[PDB]
């Protein structure tokens, strides 16, 4: 439905996917701390994680992969490890959704504030 | 193989760390392969090599003395130039298997380092251009009638440029 | 495939051959048997009426508008049987229908086995050469009186004679070897 | 682990074995449909051995069996890769093939 | 009829090709911002030059 | 797969079907009994008969030769001749 | 390729809806499924595309040999029109056919389900052509439809086969392989998905309509197909709509591009390049 | 006639094995679908709940106080 | 229509002959007068192994393998090192 | 191979009968129905419902599930 | 609508008016053509079904076809317009088209190589 808003009713309010952080992080965020990668650039390189899979969840992945090589004959027992990885990622998709919504709203700020300044003069 | 002409990196292997009661279906099989496939073969092979070592013979590698190169070779003297177009057509190949090795040494370095080839394997690819930029600069424009006189000219057309550009 | 093609077609055979193309192209739209056995006895009705039209002109005006009604109300993928021209098995087994004049170049070793087979084959080949004369003569003595010739061939008409030109309708590759 | 390399080379040799049996006079004497069906069956089992290896360790192998021409700079050689795509597919394909040859014996009976 | 065929086939082709264009104009994309890769968008690992450090690309919480 | 036909099993099926056609009396159908001169059926009913047979035996009688499957027997040798049944 | 894979998916699927040849319908389904496989490669999701290749092999192989069983058991009838009620006459193949049919329609917890819905939701979540996204999903509903077409006409209907019946599927050579692949069709998606190396970093987070879209569209695809098929038996004649033709004769690409090209490519050689 | 004899206009007789093998393959299909559904019901539901993007306090996203 | 009385005899007679031809085609008794995995699994295997462990293995870059995977906290057999355990997962 | 008595077949009791009755209102009567009777006559007489095929073996399948569970 | 025969997808036999023609003449040709074919048919059928024959049935109708198509062409050639204009567009037309297709490419390539832009990387062969 986001699309319906962007393609059917409005054009500016809805942000463009190509440029999601249209705004600097400081806005409405004093000293926001940046994401921290747990895994070592080397740890990944030694676990031969596909570049794409080197996400901020790379660390829970390496765990899964560990418990998948170990526990070899049993491919149905590294189940907790998969939930974790997935969660980490769900908890990342949500972030990527929070960032998109924040942009959206911020661009709206611009519009409403445009009118604010657009106050008759 | 010369560990140095065909290098090969040292091996690092994670140690066995089973965490399951079940029995690995691989370890058992190997224990068999090693007895019913390897031992039988191993026995034969040795017996081969002792048959060889009885009448051990040797073969050397023809070393070609270096003759005078076209750069120095009278004009029209078909004798000297013939001995000097061969000396080059010979090095047109020795300078080609070298490039065969870099074609190969690399191929291995991207099978041995998958998902890291982008990075770990850049010792070679830097060389595959350090060697390709040269092979391109001494043997490429030439026709199928490649001759030392033409490499002499392909170079010397450009030695002007490394002298006209410089000037 | 057996009988010979008539020169021109009558009115009847054109009408009665639509009753086939039509009813058979009605079992491709109406697949279930019941719907068919219904929607088809209703078809005959269409042909049943306008059966006794004596006015040829009219009759050939019902036929020419029937075959256009049909062309536009036909099924693209009708039900054509498996082994009939245009079918799914048409000429499938023809890769195994060798023409029987090829057992004549077999090595005396091959024909050594299968012994009684060739003992009966040599009888039939004696039959074929023993009548070519009486046949061709028949074919000719009974020739047309300088008139229209069809592709029909005469029967025997005398004992001992074999139907004229019978070597390839008989002794023909078996359909599904 | 030669067990891996040999297995990848072996499937090809085992499957080629039915092809040359028909080249020699031997196939008339044994049953070709039954013999071929069995060897694909054994090929599937042989394919399984590398598949477990890959899964246990997730490692690949480039196998350069024979050189065909140097052709100067572009050397040409016969190489079989054993990446996840190749061995996973090799096992799935032979299982389907093992299924079909037995189906083939029933379907083309009387051919 | 043959004409009916040629027109219909190509009509289909065109409508499709066109609709695919209407599509590229108006794509379907979920409400998700861009994916964030660690380090400098994996500058070094994407094979970047080890010596020349890239303009840091940082990702905040 | 299925067993091959016989000149008396290709005759019992042909009489069977016809005995199930309501117009053709089931007690006056005899193999040497013509469809249009002896049983009474019309021309349109010959097409319908043949078609039943084409569906009982699963093949198509060419019209040019189907236009003549009159006797209820011609159908029994033509079907058999087309299917190579030498009994 | 995302675009052309998408066009082939529906183009082939729509053609399959009206085809009346059992082998032909399965073949069109082979092309559609690969159209979906082409779509995932087009959306740069290579690992899952390979996963569908393996799962696709098990069930499509089953359905064909299933029809191999029906065609051989019947007097070589290759048309759904004359084949009916195989479910009671031959339960062994009918059981194998529906197992394969549901796998083709991505029934939950069967081999198609482990790989196919990953591909579906991948589409529903990526940035893509709107036309491609809509066609791929209805292509999925059509896969259920033609899947429904096969079992209703081939299996659940009064028999319409020729009157003498001689059906035998007891031969070990029929059952065994069909039995063996059926075991693969039931358990392969379970085994392959867990065993393969983690890859692609899928997006399991979706609004529920998109998470369950593959399941629902497949369900109503059959639902809609069921009703239409039933309506057919109502002593109410229903002829073709204008499109039915563009559907049954393969979109008319065969009728037109196979008669013009081979004609204007050979005419030019004999008449112009050779003789002139 | 070999194996099972043909049946003219009658329901082909069926062998014990034909029916049992057919019910066997189908029943295992259903046992597997039911077993996995119970043990792993994340085929329809999904084990991650979509966040409502429209309930994020403006503080959460850095939406400055307008002005 | 109906067969012509002289075509229901050329089909009468020729069918009679076809029936005899097909009888003659029938073969008389005697007509045809005629006058273990180790085999392909083990024997082929030894050879292959002989080839892979004594030609390929011996020659350079003939059997190359992706590096083995090493995770945090797992030991390297050849060198003896123990891969450092990773930074603790806080959540 | 004998053949079932032709008499056995009858149109009543099958869907052909309802087709028979309507065609009859129209005055028409199809004569080939009886031939098309064995389709609906016996063995194949029972109507087959779509849930029945999809759910074949579900009864034991669930019985098996419960036990394993 | 009405079927519309095109040079392809021709008018079927039915739907064809002339089929519905029963003028005396037509039924005189239609019966005069079977004769030619019956006559030819009974000249193939008692020469192919002839015992005691080894020679090759010739099918002279095929020999008249090949001669007409590869050895009766130049004896029936008269150079007109629509034949020489069309006999030069076919031999020199594309042959001149591709020359300006290959010259322009080869010239573009050469310029770029001369000016130093063409990369020619990792190309060590040609
Ligand atoms: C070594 C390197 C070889 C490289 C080859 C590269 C090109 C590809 C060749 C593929 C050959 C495939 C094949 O099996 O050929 C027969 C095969 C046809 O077999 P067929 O039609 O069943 O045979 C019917 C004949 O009437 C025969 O029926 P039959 O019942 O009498 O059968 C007995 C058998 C008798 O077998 C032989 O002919 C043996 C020939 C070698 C001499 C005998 C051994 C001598 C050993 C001396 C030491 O005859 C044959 O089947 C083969 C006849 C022709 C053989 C010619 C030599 C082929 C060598 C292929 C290697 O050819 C093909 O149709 C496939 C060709 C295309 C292959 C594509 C894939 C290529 C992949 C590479
Ligand atoms: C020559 C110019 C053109 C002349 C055309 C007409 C010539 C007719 C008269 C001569 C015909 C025979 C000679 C020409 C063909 C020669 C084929 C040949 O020499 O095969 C070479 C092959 C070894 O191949 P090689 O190139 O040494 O290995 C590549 C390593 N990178 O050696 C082999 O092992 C071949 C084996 C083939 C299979 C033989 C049977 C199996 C047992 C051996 C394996
Ligand atoms: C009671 C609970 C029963 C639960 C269901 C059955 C066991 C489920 C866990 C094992 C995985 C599912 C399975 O049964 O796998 C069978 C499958 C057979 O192979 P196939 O399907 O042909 O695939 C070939 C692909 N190359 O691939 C396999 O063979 C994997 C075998 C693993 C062990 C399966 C044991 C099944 C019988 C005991 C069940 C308990
Ligand atoms: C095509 C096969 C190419 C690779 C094999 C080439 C040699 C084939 C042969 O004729 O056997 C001779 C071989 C002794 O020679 P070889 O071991 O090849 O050493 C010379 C080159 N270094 O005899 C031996 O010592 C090896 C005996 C075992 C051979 C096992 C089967 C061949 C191994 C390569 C199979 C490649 C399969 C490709 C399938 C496609
Ligand atoms: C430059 C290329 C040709 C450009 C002109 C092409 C059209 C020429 C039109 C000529 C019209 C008159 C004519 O018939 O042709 C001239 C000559 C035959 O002339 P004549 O037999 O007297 O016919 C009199 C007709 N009023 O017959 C001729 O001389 C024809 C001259 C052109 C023939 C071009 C054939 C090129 C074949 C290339 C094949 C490559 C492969
Ligand atoms: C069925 C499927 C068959 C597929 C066959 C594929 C064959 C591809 C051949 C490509 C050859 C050229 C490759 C590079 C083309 C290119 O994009 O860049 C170079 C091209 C040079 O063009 P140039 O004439 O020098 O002038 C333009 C200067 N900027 O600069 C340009 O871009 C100019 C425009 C080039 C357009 C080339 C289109 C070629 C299409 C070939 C297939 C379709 C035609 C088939 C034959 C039709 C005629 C019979
Ligand atoms: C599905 C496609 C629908 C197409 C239906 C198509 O229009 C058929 C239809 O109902 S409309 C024509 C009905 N039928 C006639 O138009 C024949 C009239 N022809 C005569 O009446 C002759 O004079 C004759 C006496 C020879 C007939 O006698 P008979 O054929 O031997 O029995
Ligand atoms: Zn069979």
């Amino acid at each position: 439905a986001h699309l319906t808003r962007r393609y059917l009713w409005d054009a500016s309010v809805e942000p463009d996917p190509e440029k999601i952080p249209s705004f600097p992080p400081d806005l409405g965020f004093p000293e926001r701390k940046e994401r921290v990668m747990v895994a070592t650039q080397q740890e990944m390189m030694d676990a031969q994680l596909t570049l794409q899979q080197r996400d901020y969840c790379a660390h829970y992945l390496i765990r899964l992969l560990k418990c998948k090589r170990d526990s070899f004959p049993n491919f149905l027992a590294c189940k907790h490890e998969q939930h974790d990885w997935d969660y980490c990622e769900h908890l990342d998709y949500v972030k990527r959704m929070k960032e998109f919504e924040r942009e959206r709203r911020l661009l709206q700020r611009k519009k409403r504030r445009a009118l604010k300044e657009a106050r008759v003069a | 193989w010369d560990k140095d002409v065909y290098p090969e990196p040292p091996s690092r292997t994670p140690a066995p760390s089973p965490q399951t009661s079940l029995p690995n279906p691989i370890t058992y099989l190997t224990k068999a392969y090693d007895l019913v496939v390897d031992w039988p073969v191993t026995l034969v092979r040795e017996f081969i090599e002792r048959q060889h070592a009885k009448n051990r013979t040797y073969y050397y590698h023809r070393q070609y003395r270096r003759v005078p190169d076209i750069t120095e070779c009278k004009e029209g003297d078909v004798l000297c130039i013939y001995e000097a177009e061969m000396q080059w057509r010979r090095d047109f190949k020795v300078d080609q298997e070298i490039m065969n090795i870099i074609q190969e040494r690399l191929k291995a370095c991207q099978q041995r380092e998958g998902e890291n080839y982008q990075q770990n394997c850049a010792k070679e690819l830097e060389q595959f251009t350090k060697v390709t930029k040269a092979y391109q600069d001494r043997y490429l424009d030439l026709g199928a009638y490649y001759s030392a006189r033409k490499c002499l000219a392909k170079q010397k057309q450009r030695m002007l440029e490394e002298r006209k550009a410089a000037r | 495939a057996f009988c010979a093609p008539p020169a021109y077609l009558t009115h009847q055979q054109k009408v009665l051959r639509l009753y086939k193309r039509a009813l058979r192209h009605l079992e491709s739209w109406c697949i279930h048997r019941d719907k068919y056995r219904y929607f088809a006895c209703l078809m005959r009705a269409r042909f049943e009426e306008h059966k006794n039209e004596k006015d040829m002109m009219r009759a050939t005006q019902l036929l020419r508008e029937a075959e256009e009604e049909f062309w536009q109300n036909q099924h693209p993928q009708p039900y054509i049987f498996p082994d009939s021209p245009g079918g799914t098995s048409f000429e499938r087994y023809e890769c195994y229908k060798v023409p029987e004049w090829c057992l004549d170049y077999w090595h005396p070793s091959e024909k050594a086995m299968y012994p009684d087979y060739f003992s009966k084959r040599e009888q039939w080949k004696k039959l074929r050469m023993e009548s070519w004369d009486r046949e061709v003569k028949q074919l000719q003595e009974e020739t047309s009186p300088d008139g229209i010739m069809t592709e029909a061939l005469p029967p025997a008409r005398r004992e001992g004679d074999l139907p004229p030109l019978w070597w390839h309708i008989v002794t023909r590759p078996r359909e599904r070897p | 682990m030669n067990i891996f390399t040999t297995s990848i080379l072996l499937i090809f040799i085992l499957l080629l074995s039915p092809i040359l049996i028909s080249m020699s006079n031997l196939i008339k004497h044994i049953n070709f449909p039954l013999y071929t069906t069995t060897s694909i069956k054994f090929s599937f089992i042989i394919s399984l051995l590398p598949l477990l290896m890959f899964f246990h360790n997730n490692m690949e192998y480039m196998i350069t069996t024979w050189h065909w021409v140097t052709m100067n700079s572009m050397e040409l050689k016969m190489s079989f890769k054993t990446d996840f795509f190749s061995i996973l597919f090799t096992s799935v394909a032979l299982f389907v093939t093992w299924s079909i040859m037995q189906f083939s014996s029933w379907y083309m009976h009387s051919d | 009829s043959w004409d009916v065929m040629c027109k219909h086939l190509f009509g289909f082709v065109a409508f499709m090709v066109f609709m695919f264009w209407v599509g590229h104009v108006f794509p379907s994309y979920q409400p998700v911002g861009p994916k964030q890769y660690p380090y400098n968008n994996l500058y070094l690992e994407r094979g970047g030059d080890p010596t020349k450090e890239p303009e840091p690309v940082v990702h905040y919480d | 797969d299925a067993p091959p036909l016989t000149l008396d099993g290709i005759k019992d099926r042909v009489l069977y079907v016809l005995k199930l056609y309501d117009k053709i009396d089931p007690e006056k159908l005899s193999v040497n009994s013509h469809f249009m001169k002896d049983l009474g059926l019309d021309s349109l009913d010959q097409v319908e008969i043949i078609m039943a047979m084409e569906d009982e035996f699963g093949f198509e009688i060419p019209d040019i030769d189907a236009e003549k499957l009159m006797c209820p027997q011609e159908i029994v040798d033509y079907i058999a001749d087309k299917k190579d049944v030498y009994e | 390729m995302l675009c052309l894979g998408a066009l082939t998916t529906l183009f082939t699927a729509i053609c399959a809806l009206t085809q009346n040849d059992i082998k032909k319908i399965i073949a069109f389904s082979t092309s559609s499924q690969l159209g979906l496989m082409m779509v995932t490669l087009g959306m740069n999701q290579p690992h899952l595309a390979f996963l569908h290749i393996c799962t696709h092999a098990f069930f499509k192989a089953m359905l064909f040999m299933c029809s191999g069983s029906i065609i051989h058991s019947l007097a070589d009838e290759q048309d759904i029109r004359k084949m009916g009620n195989i479910t009671k006459i031959m339960p062994f193949t009918s059981s194998c056919l529906v197992i394969g049919s549901l796998a083709l329609t991505g029934m939950p917890f069967l081999t198609g389900f482990y790989s196919k819905d990953l591909i579906i939701e991948a589409i529903n979540t990526c940035n893509t052509n709107a036309w491609a996204l809509l066609i791929t999903l209805i292509a999925t509903s059509m896969t259920a439809m033609y899947s429904m077409r096969i079992i209703y006409f081939v299996t659940m209907t009064k028999p319409r086969f020729p009157p003498l019946i001689s059906i035998n599927e007891n031969d070990p050579d029929l059952m065994n392989p069909i039995k063996r692949l059926a075991f693969g069709s039931i358990f392969a998606g379970f085994v392959i998905s867990y065993n393969i190396p983690p890859t692609s970093i899928p997006v399991l987070t979706m609004p529920w309509f998109l998470k369950t879209t593959a399941l629902i569209i497949s369900v109503l695809g059959f639902l809609i197909a069921l009703e239409l098929n039933n309506l057919t038996m109502k002593l109410s004649m229903n002829k073709a709509n204008p499109y039915s033709s563009f559907s049954t004769l393969l979109g008319f690409f065969p009728s037109i591009i196979h008669r013009i090209t081979p004609m204007k490519s050979l005419n030019l050689s004999l008449k112009t390049s050779l003789t002139l | 006639g070999v194996h099972i004899q043909p049946r003219y206009r009658e329901f082909p007789q069926l062998t014990r094995s034909q029916v049992i093998q057919g019910e066997f393959l189908s029943s295992l299909m259903w046992f597997w679908i039911l077993w996995r559904f119970w043990h792993d019901s994340d085929a329809v539901l999904g084990h991650f709940s979509y966040p409502d993007p429209s309930q994020w306090t403006d503080e959460e996203l850095g939406i400055p106080p307008d002005d | 229509s109906g067969y012509t009385p002289d075509e229901k005899l050329r089909l009468q007679q020729l069918r009679e002959l076809r029936r005899r031809w097909l009888k003659d085609q029938e073969l008389s008794p005697r007509e045809p007068v005629l006058p273990f995995a180790v085999s392909h699994v083990l024997i082929p295997m030894w050879f292959v192994h002989y080839y892979v462990k004594y030609h390929m293995a011996t020659k350079p870059y003939t059997i190359v393998s992706s590096k083995p995977r090493i995770f945090p906290g797992d030991t390297i057999l050849e060198t003896g090192e123990v891969i450092p355990p990773m930074r603790d997962f806080p959540d | 191979m004998e053949l079932p008595d032709y008499r056995q077949w009858k149109i009543e009791g099958t869907p052909l009968e309802t087709v028979q009755k309507k065609l009859a209102a129209r005055g028409l009567r199809d004569p080939w129905a009886r031939n098309e009777a064995w389709r609906y006559m016996g063995g194949f007489a029972g109507n087959i419902t779509f849930p029945s095929v999809i759910l074949k073996g579900f009864k034991w399948g669930f019985a098996a599930f419960v036990v394993a569970l | 609508s009405k079927y519309k025969p095109a040079p392809l997808a021709t008018l079927p036999s039915t739907l064809d008016p002339a089929e519905y023609d029963v003028s005396p003449e037509t039924r005189r040709a239609q019966v005069e053509r079977l004769s030619i074919r019956a006559r030819l048919k009974r000249e193939y059928l008692l020469q192919y079904n002839d015992p005691k024959r080894v020679s090759h049935i010739e099918d002279p109708a095929l020999i008249r076809w090949t001669y007409a198509r590869s050895a009766n062409i130049y004896p029936n050639f008269r150079p007109t317009p629509k034949n020489s204009l069309l006999g030069a567009v076919a031999g020199f037309g594309p042959l001149i088209f591709w020359y300006y297709v290959f010259k322009t490419d080869r010239d573009r390539k050469e310029r770029l190589i001369q000016e130093g832009k063409l990369d020619r990387k990792f190309n060590i062969s040609y």
